């Protein structure tokens, strides 16, 4: 018996978390791992 | 011209759609519809042959702190490359007047 | 004396974001070859 | 649990944990244990400790919304724990 | 906070989905490297 | 950046390539969102 409006809901607050999520995550660790992976085959400095 | 018409066999149901053509050499193409288009302009390309090249996601960041008075700094930088130019085809509306 | 205690309506309540949505290289310049 | 020493707050006359005579502990805990205590009526009650937790590290921030939504009960809210010595009698 | 509370967040991922509109737009669209 | 981080974990690939797979063909791989979520979305 679960609502379309429930879902919806669900839906609007899961996006907002996930973009949340994302921008923090983004900065926190991929800015960082990238330039880790391209250390390790020494590609960063050019 | 009297050449392809529709038909309804008592159906009831209208679609006034096509989204896929075949040419007479046998290339198929599958149709998509982005708003973010300019209106007078059509793009024959495939989703491989382009590609978008990204310098660095997002990255949520500071720029300064006067106290209070919070900012914060975006550093999105992305590149956009082809194989072929002589690949993807468009093709406009010209020739007015 | 008159006690109704009908009209509370303490409520005190906030909002609630209602709102509605619509939702690597290295150097600075890249090259290819045709 | 473990617990950081960025949300603890003691007195200075204290040298330990005996003859401490008051002793607070900031914590996050969700909306459900406090309904479960006091004002079930009522669930929108909304709110250095967090600079130095978003610098021992520079990942973190501790005050941003990592996609809860206020109204759920879920809801991570700050409340003060305290151990007090006193005559409050 | 008064009403809301927690506004950053809201408006950094307003922001986000707008620069990613932008960019969709803007790469889709013709302009040259005048430089 | 999920693609960027993972195509500069190497140079060889690129995962917003076609590797030849049909888009109509059932097997053709799709991008799905699994999440954990606690909350009283009741």
């Amino acid at each position: 018996k679960y609502s379309e409006e429930v879902l919806d809901e669900l839906r609007v607050d899961l996006q907002r978390r996930f973009n949340y999520a994302q921008g923090y995550v983004d900065m926190a660790v991929k800015g960082y791992a990238r330039e880790a992976w391209e250390y390790f085959y020494g590609n960063l400095p050019a | 011209q009297g050449s392809r018409k529709r038909i309804f066999e008592n159906t009831k149901q209208f679609i006034y759609e096509v989204n896929s053509i075949t040419d007479p050499l046998g290339q198929s193409y599958k149709i998509i519809v982005n708003r973010w288009m300019p209106t007078d302009a059509v793009y024959f390309f495939r989703s491989a042959d382009w590609t978008q090249m990204v310098l660095r996601a997002p990255k949520r960041t500071e720029l300064a702190k006067d106290g209070s008075y919070e900012k914060w700094m975006i550093e999105m930088e992305v590149g956009l490359r082809h194989r072929n130019p002589y690949a993807s085809g468009v093709l406009f509306t010209a020739a007015g007047k | 004396t008159l006690f109704v205690s009908y009209d509370q309506n303490g409520k005190k309540l906030s909002f609630a974001n209602w709102i509605s949505v619509l939702s690597s290289i290295n150097q600075t310049i890249f090259s290819w070859q045709t | 649990e473990y617990v950081p020493s960025e949300q603890i707050f003691v007195d200075e006359h204290a040298t330990s944990f005996a003859d401490a005579q008051y002793f607070c502990h900031r914590v996050r805990r969700s909306k459900e244990d406090l309904v479960a205590m006091g004002f079930p009526k009522d669930e929108i009650e909304a709110f250095q400790s967090t600079v130095a937790w978003s610098r021992t590290d520079w990942r973190q921030d501790i005050d941003a919304d990592i996609g809860t939504d206020t109204e759920d009960i879920a809801s991570m809210v700050w409340v003060y724990e305290h151990y007090i010595r006193t005559g409050v009698l | 906070n008064y009403g809301r509370g927690r506004e950053l967040m809201y408006q950094l991922e307003k922001k986000g989905k707008e620069i990613k509109r932008d960019l969709e737009k803007i790469l889709l669209s013709g302009q040259a490297r005048t430089d």
